């Protein structure tokens, strides 16, 4: 239901931390299931058990990503009371990248993902704030 | 192939799309697409090797399903409205299924997995037709229904095509797959703007054809199908490196060449509708599309590779192959930007 | 002294089907 | 030649480019309105043909 | 080995045409290149431009 | 301007239709004449600038770059004449055509009215440079160098296209006269700070900043020479010009979006000059010096004061001349030893006592010698920075010290010492490569005699 | 009018041209066995034309003025240097071998261009179906490294099936001492200093491999010296052959057409020989290759296409 | 009518699911395509008979024509596949990746 | 008129002449505000038809 | 800074990222079974996106 994910913006950051947290966790889980279906269809496993393990690893990883993201965002918005501040989303993206490089044993992945996801989440907040309508209807 | 057969087959190839344009019934549209399908397979499978059989089977089996899905969309529209035309107040599911099947026909990502394979499995000609002329009727369908398409998957598919074409062509030593991933990326640029002034989609199509056809001729002149084979061109036919370079740098869109016009004006009409960050991503992955062209043109034009002892025989003998249209199409690409307002 | 042009070790990396 | 040439040529160029700006923005708002509502010549998407309807007497009255 | 030519060794010029200027091998072309450079670069540009 | 860029196009048939023996001469002489006729646009008897058409204009910032671009071509062309002398005639002529294309496109850039003209030309300049670096470089790293030099630029420039397109969709014209007289103050939002960055971090890459400069050593070190001349003389200034043009539509964001870049420029200038103090490669030493100089231009343009823009223009032209001169001086020895290692040959001034004067003058230009358009620029931007903040002179002075050091160290460990007696291949000198240094230095003296021209928009 | 589909449709077919002696016939044998003396008389008697053995210089002779070129244009190879130094580090051996395979290949192509165009028969000698013999001889000795064998066999794999085989082959046999003494009485310091195992391996290769696999498709006519003399008897045997058992029987006008088109273009003929397989014995480096190409395009008759050379004496050049 | 149109669309979807989800053989895929054709035919025919649109009744015959030509060329390709590999399986067709 | 290896010296002067002609053509194109600017706006002298051409 | 860390951060990170994405992307095997399974996944995602967005 689209309203479920639209509940992320019924109230600003710093408030309803658990709600937004496991919303973002669900979102990461969905994206991980997509990636897992693609990695299981293409380059399939030697056995159905290992295919299931692939799905579980990918899904739990992306779920952890989203969970750390939501926790960090709503915490750093509660602390240093500043909802309209993309630095909270930056710190959340960096926490996500750190969990990516922790679940996947790599410091370079950690740093690369920190920078990229942090900037992505900052831009996400900036666009949600200033009104960037990706996939817009044609107007001219 | 005897001449009667070639006449029949090439007439059918020409008439598939022509029926597709000059038809208001979607069903004769489907008929034209199926003529394009049927008549291509003989010449794909002409050399009679396992690679050709595999290419033809993959092409056939991927295009038949897309054809059936389009026919489903058409029959559902006929049930809904009692007509043979996608009006407004049709179902978005019908229209989106049509879009999905048309993307599978073109070769767009994530329906792209068959195009480079098929293209490698067939000669340089039948790659040219497959990548240029077979793209024209499936695009005509979308062009005729552009105010009915959802502006969301139309852009997600474009973005996926951009990214995946760039990343796939990054690592392909085979040229017949580089051309395929280039097709994927350019169809992405087209489909992104197709709900927004579809004249620009046809512009990018014409530019892409005018660039690819002479490139295929260049590959044909020595049957070059690999970076190492195109690298032995400073010895065989070295008067072509200038045009090959400018054509590759037009394909990977650089400003002074006319291959930057479609991307530029597409970004224009997309920023005129607040489609900003999507255009940013596209423009930033077109650079990776340019990188492997630059690698290639290093390999063939700037850092001349080792050659062989037997390549002097080619220097003894003479050639006749440049059809006099390679020149016109290579020079009308790469040098027609100042005439861009007359193109738009 | 002389301009450098490629060698076989530089060309062999463009013959692996996947690069 | 002199300064008058440069001054007044600059003025000409300025009116030209100002008018061009005006017309570009006008064209944007025009296209916007024409597409949002099909009152104008552009973005008039096709409808079914009227002349291929049969108006003759049928086999049943309540056609 | 792969049948390339070896490095051509260090050329000396002033053996041939010890009035070499820096431009070409033909002694006439060097003269009519340096005269061109000097004239067109100093005597007209750096003078009349100043 | 048309009278400057049509003859420049006619220089191409002059190459291709001439004899193999009478092609360098004709094109060189006629290039000098293009340079001569590029002085008509210094006839500015008034405050109003020179508009020749909707396409072309010329301000006191355009004109010095125009003249310098038209003037470098004969110098590039004569410096490029010892190498590729044993090259086939078609290859020569292709080199000539690339250099003339650079001339034409760069004149069109500095003369452009719109920003999109400037964009497509600023990017068209990449193709000749890449070809020159790659087909005529001597080493194998030229390929990676070309990739770096191309993709840094493109990464920076795609956002620039997006921002220009936005400005067109917002205002309607993208012309520089009209953006001057119609510039709305900005609302100070993230959506406009990203616009600032998109407009600036194409030029800041090309100048370059210290965070991003790795393309410039790899290219200078590996381009044959003439590519190095251009890449040191006007391709870096092609970013400063753009900043000076585009900053007018970004007020008041430059008051706070400039701290990081001023700071990076200053500290990284110190870092780069310290690198120049300790560097095995001469052609890299010149390059890092160019970074340490262009950083001041970055900070100066960021401050946006009259003194600052002025000194930026002065430093631009001065650095271009003296850097091309130093690259020529290093190439003069590289054409004999075929090594960029400086400590190899270290006891000259016996064999080359006249070139060793051009060396000295080139270095004194480089360090802050007062009766020189180098010190005028450096001093005026130092004064601007002191007005900005008094605590910047602490860094500028460290730079001045290190910049005396590495330049005098270059001179000493290249000229002074004991001759490397194992070098029988030190041929006496070329009248060509003496005239080169004379043509680089005589302009510096003339412009020092009259710097009223070499200032910019503000004086 | 260059030949093509238009000509074939107009009526320049091929089966109208074949009468009886429209035959690709190759005479084979060892180093000195009487091949040219026999092929010449076969061609005289039957009405064919003689196509001598393709040496280092066949492209040069059938191109331009038809002269020998300097050895760096017509290869980089010498046969003398193979006989006086067969285990060089400089890979003269396989360079020569591959150059000669390509020359035999172009020779066979010119032959088939003549046959199908005119119907006139062709006598070859030691065609591309019998060139591997010397390769196997070199490789049984240490005159080749095995990678060159893979190169040669790949090029053969790519080039051979496209062309039709000969109708009959004429392998005249001589024992090794007989040919060795014949070489001694030939008058060459270099062919004189060749071994006997080289010749015996040539003979073994011929008799084992070349004869049966060609008897599977062709009519073999093994003769000896006393039979090889008096060509008229060999001719009188050729006159009464039933030319069955081969792929020539299943050929239409359009198969002949596409073969004639593949053969009319020498670049498509030789493309698969110029592959970039980077053996040091075949690669020639960019600097040397460019020097050669420039010096070749700075020769009389070269530097442009054939008719477009005014320095030779061509004319109407501004109107072609 | 709405019931049977729903059922026919679900039948199309099943045959599409089939021809997408491959097994070893290819003939089964071609048969799934024939089943999709047949369901589309019946949908078109039933809509035409309901609406009494005898002008569109030439459409399903065209569907059958072109679908049978499709089947023909598919079966010819299958002949070639068997002549190459011998056993109809679609896993042996894995040499264009390299 | 033998062996014209020196006609090429007319290309660049030709380019200069043509460029000056084109600039002349452009400032003929832009002959608006020719005497309508608020700064000069002089009345025509007794023998004058255009002010700066 | 210049020879290791400014190379490891800005250029080499970019190179490694794009080439690793290339590897995990284009290392496909020529089996229509798997391609068509992915096509089915795309059908499912498109219909779900439609049902959700609506
Ligand atoms: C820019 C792209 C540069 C790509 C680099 C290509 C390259 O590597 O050069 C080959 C080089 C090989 O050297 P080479 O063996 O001496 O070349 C043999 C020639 O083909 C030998 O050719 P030829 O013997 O048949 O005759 C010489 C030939 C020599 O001409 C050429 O082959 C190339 C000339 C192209 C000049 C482009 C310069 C850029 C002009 C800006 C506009 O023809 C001419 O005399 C030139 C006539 C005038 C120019 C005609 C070009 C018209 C097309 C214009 C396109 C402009 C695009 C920009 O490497
Ligand atoms: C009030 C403010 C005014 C500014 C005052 C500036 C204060 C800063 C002082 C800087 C000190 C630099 C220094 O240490 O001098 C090194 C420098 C070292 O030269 P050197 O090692 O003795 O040369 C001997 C060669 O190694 C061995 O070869 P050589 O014996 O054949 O050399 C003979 C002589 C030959 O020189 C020439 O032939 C002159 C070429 C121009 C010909 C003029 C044609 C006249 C027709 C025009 C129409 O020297 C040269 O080759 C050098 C030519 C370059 C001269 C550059 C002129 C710089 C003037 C700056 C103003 O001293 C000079 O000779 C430069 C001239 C003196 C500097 C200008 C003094 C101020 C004059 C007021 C303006
Ligand atoms: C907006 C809506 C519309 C869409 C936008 C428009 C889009 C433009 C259309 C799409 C562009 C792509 C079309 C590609 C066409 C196919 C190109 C091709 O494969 O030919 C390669 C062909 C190769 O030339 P070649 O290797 O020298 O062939 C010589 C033959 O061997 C010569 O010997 P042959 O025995 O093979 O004879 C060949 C025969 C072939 O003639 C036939 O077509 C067969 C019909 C026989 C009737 C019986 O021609 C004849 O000799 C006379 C007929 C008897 O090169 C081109 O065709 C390049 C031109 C491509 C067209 C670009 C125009 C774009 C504007
Ligand atoms: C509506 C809801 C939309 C939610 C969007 C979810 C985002 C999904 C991201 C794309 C999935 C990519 C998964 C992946 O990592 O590719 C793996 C696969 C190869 O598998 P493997 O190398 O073993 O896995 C490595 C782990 N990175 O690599 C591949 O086979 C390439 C597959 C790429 C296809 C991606 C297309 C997704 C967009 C389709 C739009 C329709
Ligand atoms: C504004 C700032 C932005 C700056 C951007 C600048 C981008 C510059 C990109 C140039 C990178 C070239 C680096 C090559 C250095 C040479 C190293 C070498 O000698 O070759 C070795 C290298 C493989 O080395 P290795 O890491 O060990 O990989 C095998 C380990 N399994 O072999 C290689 O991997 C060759 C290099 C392959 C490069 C992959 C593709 C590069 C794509 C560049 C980005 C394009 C822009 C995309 C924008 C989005
Ligand atoms: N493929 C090959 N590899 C190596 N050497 C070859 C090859 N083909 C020919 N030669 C050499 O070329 C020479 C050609 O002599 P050939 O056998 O042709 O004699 P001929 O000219 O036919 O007349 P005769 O047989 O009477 O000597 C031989 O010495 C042989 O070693």
């Amino acid at each position: 239901v689209k309203r479920f994910f639209e509940s992320y913006h019924e109230v600003p950051d710093g408030t309803q931390c658990h709600r937004k947290t496991y919303i973002t966790t669900a979102l990461g889980g969905i994206c991980g299931i997509i990636g897992s279906a693609y990695s299981v269809s293409l380059n399939p496993a030697d056995s159905t058990l290992e295919a299931v393990a692939r799905v579980g690893r990918y899904t739990f990883t992306a779920a952890a990503i989203g969970a750390m993201f939501g926790l960090t965002t709503c915490v750093s918005a509660q602390v240093r009371e500043k909802p309209d501040d993309p630095l909270n989303y930056f710190i959340g993206g960096c926490a996500g990248g750190l969990t990516l490089g922790a679940r996947t044993h790599s410091y370079g992945t950690a740093a690369m993902g920190c920078v990229y996801m942090g900037t992505a989440a900052a831009l996400f907040k900036i666009g949600k704030l200033e009104g960037w309508e990706l996939f817009p209807t044609p107007k001219v | 192939m005897n001449p009667i057969t070639l006449a029949i087959i090439y007439f059918t190839i020409f008439l598939g799309p022509v029926i597709t344009m000059s038809s208001t019934n979607l069903m004769l549209m489907w008929v034209g697409l199926e003529f394009s399908l049927l008549a291509i397979i003989p010449m794909l499978i002409n050399k009679k090797n396992p690679r050709s059989t595999e290419a033809a089977t993959k092409y056939f089996v991927t295009q038949a399903t897309a054809s059936m899905i389009i026919l489903l969309a058409i029959v559902l529209n006929y049930k809904q409205l009692g007509t043979w035309m996608f009006q407004q107040q049709t179902n978005g599911l019908i229209l989106n299924m049509t879009l999905m099947a048309l993307s599978m026909k073109l070769g767009l990502a994530p329906f792209h997995f068959w195009l480079p394979e098929v293209t490698q499995g067939i000669p340089l000609h039948m790659g040219l037709i497959l990548l240029t002329w077979q793209k024209i009727a499936p695009l005509s369908i979308l062009i005729q229904i552009y105010p009915l398409l959802n502006s969301t998957i139309i852009l997600m598919l474009a973005i996926t095509s951009i990214f995946m074409g760039a990343w796939g062509g990054l690592n392909q030593t085979q040229m017949r797959k580089i051309m395929a991933y280039s097709s994927i990326a350019h169809m992405g640029w087209m489909l992104a703007i197709l709900p927004y002034n579809p004249s620009l989609t046809l512009l990018n199509l014409m530019i892409y054809i005018i660039l690819t056809a002479p490139m295929f001729m260049a590959l044909m002149l020595n049957n070059s199908m690999t970076i190492n084979s195109i690298s032995l061109l400073w010895n065989k036919t070295p008067a072509m490196l200038t045009m090959i370079s400018l054509m590759l740098l037009s394909l990977g869109g650089l400003p002074p060449l006319t291959g930057f016009l479609p991307k530029w004006i597409i970004i224009t009409e997309l920023m005129k509708n607040n489609c900003l960050i999507m255009a940013t991503l596209m423009a930033m992955m077109a650079l990776l599309n340019l990188f492997f062209y630059t690698r290639l043109i290093y390999s063939t034009s700037l850092t001349m590779f080792p050659t062989n002892n037997n390549s002097k025989m080619m220097t003894h003998q003479t050639k006749t192959k440049p059809n006099l249209m390679f020149s016109t199409l290579a020079i009308m690409s790469t040098m027609t930007l100042p005439l861009a307002p007359q193109l738009i | 002294a002389r301009q450098w042009q490629p060698d076989i070790e530089w060309a062999e990396q463009f013959s692996g089907a996947v690069m | 030649d002199g300064p008058e040439k440069n001054y007044e040529k600059t003025l000409a160029i300025l009116q030209i480019e100002s008018e061009k700006a005006e017309l570009r923005l006008k064209e944007q708002e025009v296209r916007r309105l024409m597409r949002a509502r099909g009152d104008g010549p552009w973005y008039q998407f096709p409808t079914p043909e009227k002349e291929f309807i049969d108006h003759s007497p049928k086999a049943t009255p309540d056609n | 080995q792969w049948q390339e030519d070896p490095e051509p060794e260090d050329e000396n010029v002033y053996a041939k045409n010890p009035d070499f200027h820096g431009y070409d091998s033909d002694p006439v072309v060097d003269v009519w290149n340096m005269r061109a450079v000097f004239f067109f670069g100093f005597s007209i540009v750096l003078v009349f431009g100043t | 301007m048309l009278k400057i860029i049509l003859p420049s196009l006619m220089l191409l048939p002059l190459t291709w239709l001439s004899s193999p023996k009478k092609t360098w001469t004709n094109v060189t002489s006629y290039s000098f004449l293009i340079s001569l006729t590029s002085l008509t646009l210094l006839w500015q008897t008034d405050e109003n600038y020179k508009n020749f058409s909707n396409m072309f204009s010329s301000d006191p910032l355009s004109t010095p770059l125009i003249i310098l671009t038209a003037w470098l071509l004969p110098l590039m062309l004569m410096a490029s004449q010892n190498h590729l002398k044993k090259d086939n005639n078609v290859l020569q002529k292709l080199y000539i055509s690339m250099l003339i294309s650079l001339q034409i496109l760069l004149i069109m850039t500095f003369s452009a009215t719109e920003l999109i003209m400037f964009y497509i030309l600023f990017e068209a300049t990449l193709i000749p440079t890449l070809i020159i670096i790659t087909r005529w470089g001597n080493q194998t790293e030229r390929l990676n160098a070309g990739i770096y030099f191309l993709f840094y630029t493109l990464i920076g420039s795609i956002p620039l296209l997006i921002a220009l397109i936005l400005i067109q969709n917002h205002v309607g014209t993208l012309n520089l006269m009209i953006l001057s007289f119609t510039t709305h103050t900005l609302d100070a939002s993230w959506s406009n700070n990203l616009l600032w960055l998109a407009c600036m971090m194409a030029f800041l890459i090309k100048m370059p900043l210290y965070g991003v400069h790795l393309w410039l050593p790899k290219a200078h070190v590996e381009a044959p020479i003439a590519g190095s001349m251009i890449l040191a003389a006007i391709l870096l200034k092609l970013g400063s010009y753009g900043m000076i043009r585009i900053s007018i539509i970004l007020d008041p964001l430059t008051k706070y979006m400039a701290y990081p870049f001023i700071l990076l420029s200053l500290w990284g200038m110190i870092m780069t000059s310290s690198i120049c103090l300790r560097q095995t490669d001469l052609k890299s030493l010149i390059a890092y010096s160019s970074v340490s100089h262009m950083a001041l231009v970055i900070a100066s343009i960021m401050i946006q004061t009259p003194w600052s823009f002025m000194g930026a223009t002065m430093l631009m032209i001065a650095h271009g001349l003296t850097s091309s001169l130093l690259f020529c001086l290093a190439n003069s020895n590289y054409e004999r030893i075929h090594s960029r290692t400086m400590i190899m040959a270290r006891g000259l001034q016996m064999v080359f006592p006249l070139m060793a004067t051009w060396w000295l003058m080139a270095s004194l230009a480089n360090l802050a010698l007062p009766p020189s358009i180098n010190l005028m620029g450096e001093l005026f931007i130092t004064m601007s920075l002191f007005s900005w903040s008094n605590f910047t002179i602490i860094l500028m002075g460290i730079n001045i010290i290190i910049t005396g050091m590495y330049s005098m160290y270059m001179i000493i460990t290249t000229q002074r010492g004991k001759l490397t007696n194992h070098m029988i291949n030190l041929q006496p000198s070329h009248t060509r490569e003496l005239t080169l240094m004379a043509l680089h230095m005589i302009p510096l003296i003339l412009l020092t005699t009259s710097p009223k021209l070499i200032t910019g928009l503000t004086m | 009018l260059r030949y093509g589909l238009l000509a074939a449709i107009l009526g320049d077919k091929t089966t109208k041209k074949l009468h009886e002696y429209s035959r690709v016939i190759t005479v084979d044998g060892n180093i000195c066995s009487g091949k040219n003396k026999l092929a010449k008389e076969i061609a005289q008697q039957l009405g064919m034309k003689h196509y001598p053995e393709a040496g280092i210089q066949y492209s040069s002779t059938t191109t331009g003025d038809g002269r020998p070129l300097d050895i760096e244009f017509s290869g980089s190879c010498s046969l003398e240097k193979f006989y006086d130094d067969p285990k060089s580090n400089d890979g003269n051996s396989y360079r020569l071998q591959s150059w000669l395979y390509a020359s035999r290949l172009l020779q066979y192509a010119d032959a088939l261009e003549h046959l199908l165009s005119t119907g006139q028969g062709v006598v070859l000698e030691r065609s591309i179906y019998s060139d591997f013999v010397f390769l196997e001889a070199m490789y049984n000795q240490g005159y080749i490294r095995k990678q060159c064998v893979d190169h040669y066999n790949e090029i053969k794999r790519l080039t051979l099936p496209e062309y039709l085989p000969p109708h009959a082959v004429i392998y005249i046999d001589v024992p090794v001492p007989e040919v060795q003494s014949r070489i001694q009485k030939k008058g060459d310091p270099h062919e004189m200093k060749v071994t006997s195992a080289y010749l015996q391996d040539i003979e073994n290769a011929y008799k084992k491999t070349f004869l049966p696999k060609m008897s599977e498709m062709c009519e073999v006519l093994v003769y000896d010296s006393w039979e090889a003399e008096d060509p008229t008897k060999v001719v009188e045997d050729i006159e009464y052959l039933k030319y069955n058992k081969g792929p020539w029987l299943k050929q239409d006008d359009w198969t002949f057409h596409y073969l004639r088109m593949l053969v009319q273009d020498k670049t498509e003929v030789l493309n698969y020989t110029t592959i970039p397989v980077y053996l040091p014995e075949i690669t020639i480096g960019a600097h040397q290759g460019s020097r050669i190409y420039n010096s070749f395009r700075e020769l009389p008759g070269r530097k442009y296409a054939p008719g477009y050379n005014a320095e030779v004496g061509d004319k109407w050049i501004w109107l072609k | 009518m709405p019931s049977t149109f729903f059922n026919l669309t679900m039948a199309f979807s099943l045959s599409l699911l089939g021809t997408l989800m491959f097994r070893s053989h290819l003939m089964s895929t071609l048969l799934c395509l024939e089943g999709m054709v047949l369901s589309l035919f019946i949908m078109t025919s039933v809509t035409s008979l309901n609406s009494n649109s005898m002008s569109s009744m030439p459409i399903p015959i065209t569907i059958l024509v072109f679908a049978a030509c499709e089947a023909a060329v598919g079966l010819a390709l299958l002949v070639k596949v068997s002549n190459t590999y011998g056993t109809d399986y679609v896993q042996n067709l894995n040499l264009l990746q390299c | 008129q033998l062996l014209r290896e020196h006609w090429v010296h007319i290309l660049v002067p030709a380019g200069f002449v043509f460029g000056c002609y084109l600039d002349r053509k452009d400032d003929e194109k832009l002959t608006a505000f020719r005497n309508k600017s608020m700064l000069f706006q002089r009345e025509l002298r007794p023998n004058e038809e255009v002010t700066w051409k | 800074l210049d020879l290791i860390w400014l190379e490891k951060t800005i250029p080499k990170s970019t190179s490694t990222l794009h080439t690793n994405m290339t590897t995990l992307t284009t290392n496909q095997k020529g089996l229509i079974k798997l391609y068509f399974m992915s096509f089915l996944i795309n059908i499912i995602l498109i219909i779900i996106l439609y049902s959700i967005n609506l």
